[PDB]
RNA sequence: CGGACGGCUCAGUGAUAGCACGAUGAUUUGUUUGCGGGAUGAGCAGUAGCUGCGGGAAACUGCAGAUAGUGGUCUGCCCCUGUGGGGGUUGGCAAGUAAGUUGUGGGCCUAUCAGCUGGUAGUUAGGGUAAUGGCCUAACUAGGCGCAGACGGGAUACGGGGGAUCAGGGUUUGGUUCCGGAGAGGGAGCCUGAGAGAUGGCUACUACGUCCAAGGAUGGCAGCAGGCGCGAAACUUGCCUAA
RNA sequence: UUGAUAGUACGAGAGGAACUCUUGAUUGCGACCUCUGGUGGAGCGGCGUGCCUGCUGGCUGCUGCGGAGCUACGUCGGGAGUAUAAUGGCUGAAGGCCUCUAAGCCUGAAGACCGACUGCGCGGUGUGUGUGGCGGAAGACGACCGCUGUGUGUGCAAGCUGUGCGGAUGGAGGAGGAUUCCGACAUUUUGAGGCUGUGCAUU
RNA sequence: ACGCUGCUUUUUGAUUCUUCGAUGUCGGCUCUUCCUAUCAUCGCGAAGCAGAGAUUGCGAAGUGUUGGAUUGUUCACCCA
RNA sequence: AAAUGCCUCGUCAUGUAAUUAGUGACGCGCAUGAAUGGAGCAACGAGAUUCCCACUGUCCCUACGGCCUGUCUUGUGAACC
RNA sequence: CGCGGAAGUGUUUUGUGCAAGGGCCGUAAGGGAAGUCGGCAAGAUUGAUGUGUAACUUCGGGAGAAGGAUUGGCUCUAGC
């Protein structure tokens, strides 16, 4: 069971391990620990530290959200109207 | 979450169905993710699918080119998945959802790529009609294939067989009058011109 | 194509507005008028209505199928050049109408208001603009205003055309028909368009709110009637395809 | 203490309960470390002052994160046993009637005793202890729990830190004929290097 | 009411038996134990006890009885 | 009602949820008062008082860690009573 | 001066490894003087350079009033 992901390094948090904290606009973010807590207070950017997800793919070294899945597909079937069902052109 | 297939090569829909054992298994995948159509049940199997929408509990759609899980608001306009737009130049917020599938997606809208060796009632079956036939001439003369100079493209094709037959017909033959007189009166304003030249020459 | 006009109101503003006489050789202008100007070539993409499957309490919205207008790219055409090349895709001229920018001058009261000013005054360069200009930026000079009242503060301050009083000379007043301005609860920022910093347009914060199945969605009478409140203080929820 | 009982009984009305069932807590007592928080002179990193001639690498100072263990601000856990007091009752004389009382009997309390729970002495029994050494879950020292060579070292697993030296390609600019030199820092090789007292295997 | 009879040892007096070759003299803070003349909680009577809320009495000492402002205060007096 | 007022925690106002404290005002003042010096606070003060901001293990309520002692060994080896 | 180094000078080589309680120190969630006779103790401010500075006043002061901002490394420009 999983809890959530960490919103500033991308990982998996397992069930009863984070603590999330409400922001005044009803923002509710979910962090991991307090060496991320403290990131975010510094103000840090993510993005500068190299084991986040989000700075494995600004750099290029592994994207996190892979698409294409093979998608090797053709099919062009020709149907009739309304009574030239059989065009034989 | 009630499932919402397509067959495009025949034409035909129909509302499937399915429980929440499998249903586990479409899980974090992006709008034109597709896959092996065996995951969803059995009579699907063998079959490649693909992903291309879906709504929420609460009505509201989800659209390529947000990548999340959650609920945005952003500014759309014109020609905009999202919003219908009816006076000129007016944009809206509104509520979209992110372009991946989770545990809030109540229907989801698939397309069968490859029948299966197998046999869906209501999409490998039907073979249904089309709704328009074309209009334009090169379009029309193609797929019948009239090169006879085509002499009369209507007429030819009246005889091959009732179907109505529609066409640009009149169209062509207004715009064939208006650039011809066009022609007709650039020859007057540049004759009657150089008359003025050589007479205006003449005395000074 | 139009909804930037028409209609309502007087919060702000004591001169950056308004009236009078000037400059635009520093600028743009749909509809109106008279002249000029105009791709029937190739080759691919592809949409409204329409025909089906649907979601949501709502307000609103998605996917598949198939078609006009249409959108790219070549070809040609046009523009600046040429003993190389590089751009653009048909957009014009002159009147008329409208709009923007700018110079000087005028009796609201007050010195228990006498010294005020840092983009402040100027030069030189560039940017931005439809266009001149500290309008904006970089560098450099030390200027500019004042008892002929500067800089401040007050009162029920929209400006004129106009009104009242009445021998003459004067005193008082103008929210209100016509012309000019400004605003649409309060502030800001913008899109479309010839023209708006528009509110019977959109986006945010802020005052007061309204509807919900609770997760969402929404409001703008200083338009014509009408209601509440306030106060000494002010009309009809009528009829109109006629002028 | 919440909900139900119940807007019910009672009352002209206004007002307005109880037995039984049910929901959560406050405080005391006894434990425990899975989670969350605190600490962490273990470990890794960053930035400095002095010294080793400079770079690399060290020692010294301030700082971020911080495993194991300990801990609370965190988590868990409560008899329907017997006889009675006040009071209320049964049978019943003295006193032909009456009366809970003089003989007897029934009922009844956060109280009494007992149970359960912890400690100590004394008994019984087909029953009498590893000298020394080495470890720990135990410990001020004695004692207690274990084995009787199975350690140490190393590898893997599981974690903490956070991308090592050297090279290559760049760098605001400056210096000047060589197409050279000086330069904080950047990207890449590289979730990379360093470290571990915990678990498994082997020697 | 007017009168009359008791108990306690928490008040303040009365006295001068012990200690002047020395028994550390107020309050608070901390911590333990005992009394009942019971404030609350458990059981049960009376009524000028309809219900609700209180008032008065008996059995009962197992468990509880707090946080602050002003004063050195004990004491006092207000707030929750 | 002052470092001077017995009665006395004087009376009214103000600061607090709550003021025997503080400040302002009142005056028949047990027993104020003029070099026994009276009134008066600019500047200066490790002088005495009351309140505000800031800050915190003072406290709610305690936890974990460091070094030296103590605990254990050898040597030297007292005193009070 | 403080925080670190020279010169000169002084110095040993078979005790243990750390219970409770002490003496001198370090870090602490959320609260922020509720603690106490009393903010005792600790925490907090701190160098330099622009900015901005009131009541009162013996006109000298008050004043560093209060309040706000900046700060490393590297590579250059300008003045004398």
């Amino acid at each position: 069971m999983i809890q959530g992901v960490s919103m500033f390094s991308g990982r998996n948090i397992p069930k009863g391990s984070g603590i999330y904290e409400v922001m005044s606009d009803g923002r509710a973010v979910l962090t991991a620990s307090n060496k991320e807590r403290r990131l975010i207070a510094r103000k840090i950017n993510p993005r500068d530290i190299r084991w986040t997800t989000s700075s494995r793919e600004f750099f290029g070294k592994e994207s996190q959200y892979v698409v294409e899945k093979m998608n090797v597909q053709k099919v062009k079937v020709v149907r009739g109207f309304r009574h030239i069902s059989a065009s034989s052109l | 979450m009630k499932l919402n297939i397509a067959y495009p090569t025949n034409g035909t829909q129909k509302m499937f169905e399915i429980e929440r054992r499998n249903e586990v298994r479409l899980y974090d995948k992006k709008i034109g993710d597709q896959f092996d159509g065996g995951i969803l049940g059995e009579e699907f199997e063998g079959t490649i699918m693909e992903i291309t929408g879906g709504d929420d509990y609460q009505g509201f759609p989800m659209v390529s080119g947000h990548l999340t899980k959650k609920r945005v608001r952003p500014l759309l306009s014109k020609g905009d998945a999202g919003y219908r737009c009816r006076r000129k130049g007016v944009r809206r917020r509104k509520s979209v959802r992110g372009s991946i599938v989770s545990e809030e997606i109540c229907v989801l809208n698939l397309i069968i790529l490859r029948p299966g060796e197998k046999e869906i009632d209501g999409l490998t079956n039907a073979v249904n009609d089309v709704s328009h036939l074309p209009r334009k001439e090169k379009k029309l003369r193609k797929m019948f294939g009239v090169p006879d100079e085509e002499k009369n493209v209507v007429g030819y094709i009246r005889n091959i067989l009732i179907p109505k037959i529609r066409h640009n017909g009149k169209r062509m033959k207004r715009e064939q009058e208006r650039r011809e007189q066009i022609m007709k009166i650039r020859l007057e304003r540049k004759r009657i011109l150089e008359e003025e030249r050589k007479e205006y020459l003449e005395k000074y």
